[PDB]
């Protein structure tokens, strides 16, 4: 039954420190209680651990920037990260790590994660650019807005087969950016005409860019 | 800090086989290698522990090893379901942990396919706009698994880059996308720039000019 | 089932088994459970227990990577207890037992070392 589950505030400014904690349920040993983060792909760092018995060991990589700790209470446990900066952008998961003999030093059982995400930005709507050219391909470069989702659809809806768009990427700024991309007969290019309809609610934005040849 | 390779794969039935090398303080300073299965969004499974022992529920197919400081993991008879992502992690010093990047193991359900490099320059409008960014679109390629580096004139970059992580596409085919962002000068100073997608050992390298 | 074990080994110390034990056990609770048993009487038997064959293994893996002794404990996780003769031989029905989670601080065929000192402990399931 022994289930993790990660809860937590999603963004956080730079400078600020952030705080995550994990509710255990199943379940009550001599375990260790962890948290590891996920940059996506990079990619796997374990950021540090409490014993059952209260004994703290982190990843000497930070620098006093890092405490956890535990609520016999609820069953749970935390993780308090200072100073972030966009650097710190990931994926964050809790996790019970062993010492029983056959699995001394690894982590049985998991949480399914928590995405966390570092930024100053207030709302930005985006900036949307062009794309352009049997098989051509064009697209809608969707840049620098925040935060998500957006929506993109070609010609308002008509146009849906050979189309894809792209999970949006976080730069270094804080600010998001993606691409929305098909293809088509170049039979049809100055004949046929072709629209991305860009969509962001949060700034109460819709952007319908033109793409053509040249 | 551990290395594993990116991609693995192989038909149903077929044995496979993952590399995950280390060094002396980390694999080969300790017997407490462990490997983790991890499909997508969704809690990671500690397939093995200490170096070869496989926890309870955990099929004989299955298996741990390692040599030198290059541990490695098998999985013999492969099955639709095995298609994951692998990571492996290993003790070292008096408490600390590593891991590898981790490696897609695809178990092959379709004909492969090499990228569809695309690359956009920057438009008009983003260039009268004080702004630049370079777009690689890699499509219409499998497995889904793949590798990007860029080079201004024939020279590595690393900053002012990003990358998206392998999407299906309407053909069940896979999709992704990595930008360089930069301004005008940088631009329109050097020569040519280049964006090089590494898929299973192979590696396409499209290249544009201002 | 599987067992772990417990030390007050120092985490920053060169003692080779010492060295075993920070990378191998938990530290150790200064408070374990030993709870009397009301009216009730179990049956021990040293020669059909396994805390001697797991024990045994981790010698192994001691020396494995080997190149002053200090305790040791060994110790149950949830869903079972180690029960304790407080009477006694090795084996027999046994009056006096009570639940402990942990073994005594052990010093290091020895299985049959630890035999001398494993009689008065089994395991059992809930």
């Amino acid at each position: 039954q022994v289930q993790l589950q990660e809860s937590g505030p999603g963004l956080v400014k730079p400078s600020q420190t952030l705080s995550l904690s994990c509710t255990v349920s199943g379940g009550s040993g001599a375990h260790y209680w962890s948290w590891i983060r996920q940059y996506p792909g990079k990619g796997l760092e374990w950021i540090g651990y409490i014993h059952y018995s209260g004994n703290t060991y982190y990843n000497p990589s930070l620098k006093s920037r890092i405490t956890i700790s535990q609520h016999t209470s609820e069953n749970q446990f935390s993780l308090k990260l200072n100073s972030v900066t966009v650097a710190d952008t990931a994926v964050y998961y809790c996790a019970r790590g062993t010492r029983l003999r056959t699995l001394r030093n690894a982590f049985d059982i998991w949480g399914q994660g928590t995405m966390v995400t570092v930024s100053s930005a207030s709302t930005k709507g985006p900036s949307v650019f062009p794309l352009a050219p049997g098989t051509a391909a064009l697209g809608c470069l969707v840049k620098d807005y925040f935060p998500e989702p957006v929506t993109v659809s070609w010609n308002s809806g008509a146009l849906t087969s050979g189309v894809h768009t792209f999970p949006a990427v976080l730069q270094s700024s804080g600010l998001y950016s993606l691409s929305s991309v098909v293809t088509v007969p170049s039979s049809s290019l100055g004949t046929q005409t072709y629209i991305c309809n860009v969509n962001h609610k949060p700034s109460n934005t819709k952007v319908d860019k033109r793409v053509e040849p040249k | 800090v551990l290395t594993q390779p990116p991609s693995a794969s192989g038909s149903p039935g077929q044995s496979v086989t993952i590399s995950c090398t280390g060094t002396s303080s980390d694999v080969g300073g300790y017997n407490y290698v462990s490997w983790y299965q991890h499909h997508p969004g969704k809690a990671p499974k500690l397939i093995i522990s200490e170096v070869n022992n496989r926890p309870s529920g955990v099929p004989d197919r299955f298996s741990g090893s390692k040599s030198g400081n290059t541990a490695s993991l098998t999985v013999s008879g492969l099955q639709a379901e095995d298609e994951a992502e692998y990571y492996c992690s290993s003790y070292t010093d008096i408490h600390n942990f590593v891991f590898g990047g981790g490696t897609k193991l695809t178990v092959l359900g379709q004909p492969k396919a090499a990228p569809s490099v695309t690359l956009f320059p920057p438009s008009s409008e983003e260039l009268q706009a004080n702004k630049a960014t370079l777009v690689c679109l890699i499509s219409d390629f499998y497995p889904g698994a793949v590798t990007v580096a860029w080079k201004a004139d024939s020279s590595p970059v690393k900053a002012g880059v990003e990358t998206t992580t392998p999407s299906k596409q309407s053909n069940n085919k896979y999709a992704a996308s990595s930008y360089l962002s930069l301004t005008p000068e940088q631009w329109k100073s050097h020569r040519s720039y280049s964006c090089q997608v590494t898929h299973e050992g192979s590696t396409v390298e499209k290249t544009v000019a201002p | 089932t599987t067992l772990f074990c417990a030390s007050d080994a120092k985490a920053h110390e060169t003692e080779c088994h010492n060295v075993w034990a920070t990378h191998a056990c938990v530290p150790t609770d200064p408070n374990p459970q030993e709870i009397h048993l009301e009216n009730v009487t179990e049956n021990f038997n040293m020669w059909k227990n396994n805390m001697v064959e797991q024990m045994q293994e981790d010698v192994i893996s001691l020396w494995d990577q080997c190149l002053d002794p200090i305790p040791i404990h060994y110790c149950t996780p949830a869903g079972y207890v180690i029960l304790k003769c407080n009477d006694f031989n090795g084996t027999g029905p046994c009056k006096n037992v009570s639940s402990v989670q942990c073994t005594h601080g052990i010093k290091p065929n020895i299985k049959d070392n630890w035999r001398s000192e494993l009689y008065k402990y089994k395991v059992v399931q809930i």
